[PDB]
């Protein structure tokens, strides 16, 4: 039966209909042009009626009066004043909250598969292209580790106002490519206008080594972006008449975020997460469990994200078997190093320009079902103290509401601890639960990548010592190129054809295949699919590719 | 279809000008991208003259050199334009298809 705030909801959208085009007039237009605190509840009040509003007709009414248009257009406003408050001494935070409600409403529009065409016909994308603010990213001082100046509480750092303006484009973006399915190709194009037009700031997020919350935050958003933008179909089919020059500056963008994105799995698929998380539990005690929970989830969805790309390269560029694009190289070493106890050997910074190991997806692999069992039992336990919270003992009951309050919990009523106790609680278990489906699209991710690279360099790769020596001679000699000129035109790009595989890389890859992926890994990988894709409409994908990982690994060549 | 000897030169120049890289107020097409299809473009539009595609008709041959913005060939055509601002125009399309307001002045000038 229907829920009663389903019905209350309803009958409340009924009544907000029965006062037409002059309530929502009234609304749009405290929203574009009110004073700042009406405008913020002006566009909070269109974020909660878009919200519930089943039929769209208050964003036909936005778009087909120009209000859409004119909040879009607006942003361009924002960006001369958005750029002032990035200075050490801001003016009133007011155009900080105006932008974030501004954006929370584009977000909530862009959330339906119509409000995101809209959207991208308001120019919503070219006129975030067209923000500076972007591009002004605060350089994190490294010396602020010499103690003694108490910031205010009050007045947020200015990296973290960088993050309150760049945060919810991102997530536009990604919106915007999750629910314009039909248009795919337009919003991945106007998507990578975006990404180009900011393209060093966007290099610097890949490249950043902190190991904040907020750093991988911008990492997880912007790796899903990249994930769905960045597919080779959209540069053929963009008939936006781009001269040839600058459609080789687009490719060239293109291919750094690709391999900047790769080694990001390098990083968080492998032994540097664990120190990562390590070297943050020595400075605060009472404020790092629940920054190391969003953390934790902010590593995996980039490792997700990366997978996902990575999973759309190998489906787009084969339209036949044949022709698979080899992202992973054929060693296998790189699963066997890192198992080992060793702590003191120098960071060898394997260089942005190398392609990541075939290793790096088995680890990945051997790590997310691992994990995946943590998770699955952390989960179970939190949902049976959600169930027994008024039996929990009260340093349980203070631990859990000293998480959300950590100021004043001795002072609050033993109901108003019981309330933020469970609130703690559900939180725990939503994030426990959307790392559990992260490591089920991970696991199910790096089988079918390592498929598809064992099918390829089993199958169909050719070595480079197979045939043979027959005529020509010609002699002479050496001498050293110094200088000049001249021109012919024809460098077809394709030429990331020569990783020349050894027959030894082979022979080593299916030795160090089958004993890398041995039977306590395949069984943990269907233990998994019993526990948790029975109750997901998705039975017997892992157990299928297993089952086709284990046959390739047994074929001797013949 | 009149000139048996021109037909030739008249399907080069017609398709440089068929390939030539329009602005459109709806696509999805970046600045960018724009920019470098526009640099093949008339890089190929450089070839044919260079090669002396069009060298036996001086009339095509100007046409090519307009399509490469070239000054000499748009000032000795000033009497089809009859306005500073119209060679302005046609200047900015033939050299700076992607000019910002900011610059505008400048070129006017």
């Amino acid at each position: 039966p229907e829920d009663v705030f389903s019905k209350l909801q309803r009958d409340n959208l009924s009544i907000f209909e029965s006062y037409g085009t002059a309530l929502m007039e009234v609304v749009c237009r405290d929203a574009c042009d009110g004073h700042d605190i009406g405008r913020m509840l002006a566009l909070a009040l269109l974020d909660r009626i878009v919200s519930v509003d089943r039929q769209q007709q208050w964003l036909l009414y936005l778009s087909n009066s120009g209000y859409l248009k004119v909040l879009v257009d607006s942003l361009a406003e924002d960006d001369v004043v958005l750029r002032n408050l990035l200075t050490p001494q801001p003016p009133l935070l007011k155009a900080l909250y105006i932008y974030e409600s501004k954006m929370a409403f584009l977000t909530r529009v862009a959330k339906s598969s119509q409000g995101a065409i809209e959207l991208l016909r308001s120019g919503v994308i070219v006129r975030l292209a067209q923000c500076q603010v972007y591009d002004m990213r605060p350089e994190t001082d490294p010396h602020g580790v010499f103690g003694m100046r108490e910031t205010p509480v009050f007045i947020p750092a200015p990296v973290e106002r960088y993050r309150q303006i760049l945060l919810p484009a991102l997530q536009i973006c990604q919106l915007i490519l999750t629910s314009s399915t039909a248009q795919h190709l337009q919003a991945a194009g106007q998507v990578l206008q975006f990404l180009v037009a900011h393209s060093d700031t966007i290099q610097a997020i890949l490249r950043s080594q902190e190991g904040s919350l907020g750093s991988l935050q911008e990492l997880a958003l912007l790796t899903g972006i990249i994930s769905k933008a960045a597919l080779p179909g959209v540069l053929n089919e963009l008939d936006i008449g781009l001269n040839d020059g600058s459609m080789m500056e687009l490719q060239g963008h293109i291919g750094r975020f690709q391999r900047q994105c790769l080694a990001l799995l390098n990083r968080f698929g492998g032994s540097d997460r664990l120190r990562q998380l390590s070297l943050q539990d020595d400075s605060s005690r009472l404020d790092g469990v629940s920054k190391k929970d969003d953390m934790e989830l902010a590593m995996q969805q980039i490792c997700s994200n990366v997978m996902e790309y990575c999973q759309a390269l190998m489906i787009q560029n084969s339209p036949s078997f044949q022709q698979t694009v080899c992202l992973f190289t054929p060693s296998l070493k790189e699963s066997a190093s890192r198992d080992g106890t060793r702590q003191d050997s120098q960071v060898s910074i394997l260089p942005s320009w190398r392609l990541p190991s075939l290793g790096v997806v088995i680890h990945l692999l051997k790590q997310s079902a691992n994990n995946f069992f943590t998770y699955y039992d952390i989960h179970r336990q939190s949902v049976g103290k959600l169930q027994n919270v008024e039996q929990l003992p009260p340093d349980e009951i203070k631990e859990l509401c000293q998480s959300e309050m950590p100021v004043g919990a001795d002072k609050i009523s033993t109901t108003q601890k019981y309330g933020l106790a469970r609130r703690r609680l559900v939180k725990l278990i939503n994030s426990r639960a959307k790392l559990l489906s992260l490591c089920s699209y991970i696991i199910e991710t790096c089988l079918y990548i390592l498929w598809r690279h064992l099918e390829y360099y089993l199958l169909h790769c050719t070595t480079s010592d197979s045939q043979d020596p027959v005529f020509s001679n010609m002699t002479f000699g050496n001498r050293r190129f110094q200088d000049t000129f001249n021109t012919d035109p024809n460098m077809d790009p394709r030429n990331l054809r020569q990783n020349k595989v050894s027959q030894q890389d082979v022979d080593t890859l299916l030795r160090e295949g089958a004993n890398s992926f041995g039977e306590s890994l395949q069984k943990r990988l269907l233990d998994i699919e019993s526990l948790y894709c029975k109750v997901r409409s998705r039975h017997s994908f892992i157990q299928a590719l297993v089952r086709r990982i284990r046959g390739l690994l047994r074929v001797s060549r013949v | 279809s009149t000139s048996a000897s021109a037909r030739s030169m008249c399907r080069v120049l017609d398709d440089l000008l068929k390939k030539m890289p329009m602005l459109h107020t709806g696509g999805t097409q970046t600045l960018t991208e724009f920019e470098l299809k526009w640099q093949h473009w008339r890089e190929e539009c450089e070839r044919h003259l260079q090669n002396g595609t069009f060298s036996s008709n001086v009339h095509m041959e100007a046409v090519c050199r307009v399509l490469l913005g070239d000054e000499e060939v748009l000032l000795e055509k000033r009497d089809l334009m009859t306005t500073w601002y119209h060679f302005l125009v046609s200047r900015l399309l033939f050299k700076h298809p992607t000019v910002k307001p900011t610059e505008l002045h400048f070129y006017a000038q």
